[PDB]
């Protein structure tokens, strides 16, 4: 049966240059006209690239001309996107897809994708903050407070809470990629504010690419009355 | 961001029907068929309808496509939990010379109440100033549907500027969470009366302020 796989998808530096395939099979490529569509994590489609089935015809998003370029070899059934002057908005999945035009446009066929990660950074231990419980919260019942693990590389860091000794009401966060190049995930935990006092809560955060493990005790604000 | 409009978020039973709209103008829909994209959680998208209103092989008749002037609809009957997924619209648009897309709808098959998100706003800490950076994290929770929009305001004025946020995953009791982050210097920080995180969710939108002057 048809099929679209890319290939060549990684980490590359902003004004940095890499490329992607795409091998297809099942059918007569060189008959199909071949497209480029991305999606930065967590965002919409965005159509980058399309060529027509012999090469002789390209065609680009306003953001990627003259920084990329679409070509293929039909001899070898691949498709590739030279990428140029990457920048860290460039960062997404790179889906190859087929595109139909017997009668409107539309892409009939997609790849798996490849993850295209646009960042200066090399491994990096963890920076850990407290997220300290509001002051508006303390006076009773419960409180959120957390850990904010922030400009770390790669991924990922795993956290738990008092050594793993507190589960109940622990949500930690999938990370961002930061305008930075790096990593930041939050974990939370709700509290009784009763505690607060005299109950300890540390996060312990493992990076285990830097062998970097940062316990950090989180306490009520010095501006918090009820403490 | 998107050049065609849809919807962020449909939601329904299971065994109901759904529509999700697309608009536009005359340069793309209006001139041009126009394609639905089905993207199940984790997966590549893939082709739902062309031509308007065709089904391609393997889509069942529960599906089906509208186009009328610059609007494309997409109708989901016996809606069931395997159709939740982000669903695009596309189109070619002349004016452009472009593949044009819809910024998503994200459907909910509905299997639990709907609920509100609760929204944790935490300051810059005193240890991330002193280091000279600031991060505002607005922690959003307790919620379904799982999609959310987050808005940033500085006083009243938005920031687009220097914003992360993460696609909602599923917490322990199986309500929704999900995370902002707003990334100043302390000169922001401190330049400012307040910062407000904003959650629109369904028909609500809420708010917290937080000031660098006041104890949060
Ligand atoms: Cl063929
Ligand atoms: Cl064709
Ligand atoms: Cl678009
Ligand atoms: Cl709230
Ligand atoms: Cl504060």
């Amino acid at each position: 049966e048809v099929q679209l796989l890319e290939s060549g998808g990684g980490l590359v530096q902003p004004g940095g240059s890499l490329r992607l395939s795409c091998a297809a099979s099942g059918f007569t490529f060189s008959s199909y006209a071949m497209s480029w569509v991305r999606q930065a994590p967590g965002k919409g489609l965005e159509w980058v690239s399309a060529i027509s089935g012999s090469g002789g015809s390209t065609y680009y998003a306003d953001s990627v001309k003259g920084r990329f370029t679409i070509s293929r070899d039909n001899s070898k059934n691949t498709l590739y996107l030279q990428m140029n002057s990457l920048r860290a908005e460039d960062t997404a999945v790179y889906y190859c897809a087929r595109l139909r035009a017997d009668l409107g446009l539309y892409m009939d066929l997609w790849g798996r994708g490849t993850l295209v990660t646009v960042s200066s950074a090399s491994t990096k231990g963890p920076s850990v903050f407290p997220l300290a419980p509001s002051s508006k919260s303390t006076s009773g019942g419960t409180a959120a407070l957390g850990c904010l693990v922030k400009d770390y590389f790669p991924e990922p860091v795993t956290v738990s809470w008092n050594s793993g000794a507190l589960t109940s009401g622990v949500h930690t966060f999938p990370a961002v990629l930061q305008s930075s190049g790096l990593y930041s995930l939050s974990s939370v935990v709700t509290v009784p504010s009763s505690s607060l006092g005299t109950q300890t809560y540390i996060c312990n955060v493992n990076h285990k690419p830097s062998n970097t493990k940062v316990d950090k005790r989180v306490e009520p604000k010095s501006c918090d009355k009820t403490h | 961001q998107s050049v065609l409009t849809q919807p962020p978020s449909v939601s329904a039973a299971p065994g109901q029907k759904v529509t999700i709209s697309c608009s536009g103008s005359s340069s793309n829909i209006g001139n041009h068929y126009v394609s639905w994209y089905q993207q199940l959680p984790g997966t590549a998208p893939k082709l739902l309808i062309y031509d308007n209103s065709e089904r391609p092989s393997g889509i069942p008749d529960r599906f089906s496509g509208s186009k009328s002037g610059t609007s494309a609809t997409l109708g989901i009957t016996g809606l069931q939990t395997g159709d939740e997924a982000d669903y695009y619209c596309g189109t070619w648009d002349s004016s452009l010379s472009a593949l044009v897309f819809g910024g998503g709808t994200k459907l909910t098959v509905l299997g639990q109440p709907k609920a509100a998100p609760s929204v944790t706003l935490f300051p810059p800490s005193s240890e991330e100033l002193q280091a000279n950076k600031a991060t505002l994290v607005c922690l959003i929770s307790d919620f379904y549907p799982g999609a959310v929009t987050v808005a940033w305001k500085a006083d009243s004025s938005p920031v687009k500027a220097g914003v992360e946020t993460t696609t909602p995953s599923k917490q322990s009791n199986n309500k929704y969470a999900a995370s902002s982050y707003l990334s100043l210097t302390p000169e922001q920080w401190k330049s400012h009366r307040s910062y407000s995180c904003q959650v629109t969710h369904e028909g609500s939108t809420v708010e917290k302020t937080v000031a660098p002057t006041e104890c949060s």
